């Protein structure tokens, strides 16, 4: 059995993912502004609690 | 002087394929570049 | 207009952080039974 899976294993390289930003800004710091400019949108939706973004990062060396 | 200038000869000779290796250099961060973003899987012995 | 239900909370942001947390299950729950099945793409990364 497995071959077909050993030679599967032997995945050449890995780029990396599933990194990590926290932040903190006071209540309507422009935070969300920031933030949101970053990956280009003019603005996020400024709500209660933990919220959520992006950063679509792109690599042309790596393509 | 003549082992100097052996030396200094043969340098000379390199002086003329520096810029054609140079050229060699970039042309093949072309291809290994191409070659990753073609995703091929290369292969243990070749030299990075 | 009112921005304070949330300390207004009568159980404390447990109810908000339960709802949170399934969020966070389901999403880990999606990427496992995607990982295991994107696994396949392996296949084309080793050349016959």
């Amino acid at each position: 059995s497995s071959i077909l899976s050993e030679v599967s294993t032997r995945a050449r390289s890995k780029l990396p993912s599933g990194k990590n930003i926290l932040v903190f800004g006071e209540d309507g710091s422009g935070k969300t502004t920031l933030m949101t400019k970053l990956q280009g949108a003019e603005h996020g939706k400024k709500g209660r609690g933990l919220e959520y973004l992006y950063l679509s990062v792109h690599d042309e060396d790596r393509d | 002087t003549s082992d100097a200038v052996t030396f200094i000869t043969y340098v000379q000779s390199l002086k003329r394929k520096i810029k054609q290796f140079e050229k060699q250099v970039e042309l093949y961060r072309n291809g290994q570049r191409l070659l990753e973003k073609q995703r091929f899987q290369f292969p243990p012995s070749w030299l990075y | 207009f009112y921005r304070n239900a949330l300390t207004r909370m009568p159980d404390g942001p447990v109810a908000l952080e339960e709802s949170y947390s399934a969020v966070m299950g389901i999403v880990s729950e999606v990427e496992q039974y995607v990982k295991v099945w994107l696994q396949y793409q392996c296949l084309w990364d080793m050349q016959a």
